[PDB]
């Protein structure tokens, strides 16, 4: 639940 | 609680670099998802900036790229932000914030900017720091006496923003009025009025209080009666 | 980039009204089941504060007055109904895809009851004058609505030469405005005349509002 275009996710 | 606090000089001359800190009270930059830096100009335009992951990694909003850098330190707990080569397009007010896991539909979370600091406001500019003269503004002493009485204060000349009034060291907060600065000939003039029942001044007197950090300055004008 | 479009700039609603901003944006931006647009209201002389988040999902601390929704390109927020402490600027946001942007916000002021401007005029003082300078200030206080047209006059003569004026927002409190008008001059220019005038016009009054004062 991080938009597609974020350059960082977390897990 | 939990707080982020920039920090950092109110005055930078063109072409040199800015660098601001954003101290973060009650919560390790480690717990955090991801840390940013936001600025938002006169005419209240917001601009991000860029932010540092909690991997230690880096992303920055392209127009800045080539000049910015932002950069973090575990012990002391606080994650900085530099800029190069600053021009006057420079100016505005830079605040860092959180990004954080929020609870979004059933056991799922969802990433958002939820905690901001205070912002400092950065003056871009070549022009010296000046401490304000503080001018009483009593009742024309004639056109005086009758119903509610409306005083103030004038502070003039003075660079760069902010300044901050309030009337006997901050007692009076109903009946003020304070209005935003304006630069001619790259001196601030700012005035601030408050209106008050007959009954008090003269007698029970009230004070503005002025403050300029770029200067250190604290001034107090006690207003008093003409005698016109 | 993603531009957000945000309608209208200025937001007129009268108490216990119905306030709806839009926000347009240049691609869509939903994913897996959500969709990335937040809100944000800022007040004068203060951080931008999280309100709804994620199109819908209202942040804690929010009263449910306010509301969100849209999807795709559209979404919207809602105020119902609108109170005294929801006169501010609010910014949608989209966290879609970096570099993260914002829209450019939304004026919300608050309607109120025409109420005429308390003009008060200050001569110079006697500390300036000994300084060189010469201030004459006017203050056009707690009015509505916010146009008014400021007119200084020397003698007989209008004088645009050495004015600044300033205006604040809505006042928080009985919703009204406020102005200052300055006229700077040369403590020989100030001597070099009797009659200053400070003359509103303004619409809760069909002739000026005049306050003035001559040194003599």
């Amino acid at each position: 639940h991080i938009g597609p275009g974020r350059a960082f996710g977390g897990g | 609680d939990v707080q982020l606090q920039q920090s950092g000089p109110d005055l930078v001359k063109p072409s040199q670099s800015l660098s601001l800190t954003c101290t973060v009270t009650g919560y390790s930059i480690t717990s955090g998802y991801s840390w940013h830096w936001i600025r938002q100009f006169p005419g209240n335009k917001l601009e991000w900036m860029g932010y540092i992951h909690y991997s230690a990694g880096t992303n920055y909003n392209p127009s800045l790229k080539s000049r910015i850098s932002i950069t973090r330190d575990t012990s002391k707990n606080q994650f900085f932000l530099q800029l190069n080569s600053v021009t006057t397009e420079d100016t505005a007010t830079y605040y860092c914030a959180r990004e954080e896991a929020m609870p979004y539909g059933n056991q799922a979370y969802y990433y958002a900017m939820d905690c901001w600091g205070q912002g400092t406001t950065v003056t871009v500019s070549s022009a010296k720091t000046t401490p304000p003269s503080v001018y009483p503004l009593a009742p024309g002493s004639a056109a005086q006496t009758n119903s509610m009485v409306t005083l103030g204060c004038l502070v003039k000349g003075y660079f760069p923003e902010p300044v901050t009034v309030t009337w006997n060291s901050g007692s009076l907060s109903s009946g003020v009025h304070t209005f935003p600065a304006v630069l001619q000939s790259d001196l601030y003039t700012l005035s601030s009025s408050v209106t008050v029942p007959s009954s008090p001044r003269p007698s029970e007197t009230v004070t503005c209080n002025v403050a300029h950090p770029a200067s250190s300055t604290k001034v107090d004008k006690k207003i008093v009666p003409r005698d016109c | 980039d993603i531009v957000l479009t945000q309608s209208p700039a200025s937001l007129a609603v009268s108490l216990g009204q119905r306030a709806t901003i839009s926000c347009k944006a240049s691609q869509g931006v939903d994913f897996d089941g959500a969709s990335f647009m937040n809100w944000y209201q800022q007040k004068p002389g203060q951080p931008p504060k999280l309100l709804i988040f994620a199109a819908s999902t209202l942040e804690s601390g929010i009263p449910a007055r306010f509301s969100g929704r849209g999807s795709g390109t559209d979404f919207t927020l809602n105020i119902h109904p609108v109170e005294e402490e929801d006169a501010a600027t609010y910014y949608c946001q989209q966290s879609h895809e970096d570099p993260l942007t914002f829209g450019a916000g939304t004026k919300l002021e608050l309607k109120r009851a025409d109420a005429a401007p308390t003009v008060s005029i200050f001569p110079p003082s006697s500390e300036q004058l000994t300084s060189g300078g010469a201030s004459v200030v006017c203050f056009l206080n707690n009015f509505y609505p916010k146009d008014i047209n400021v007119k200084w006059k020397i003698d007989g003569s209008e004088r645009q030469n050495g004015v600044l004026n300033s205006w604040t927002d809505q006042d928080s409190k009985d919703s009204t405005y406020s102005m200052s008008s300055t006229l700077t001059l040369t403590k020989d220019e100030y001597e070099r005349h009797n009659s200053y005038t400070c003359e509103a016009t303004h619409k809760t009054s069909t002739s000026p509002i005049v306050k003035s004062f001559n040194r003599a």
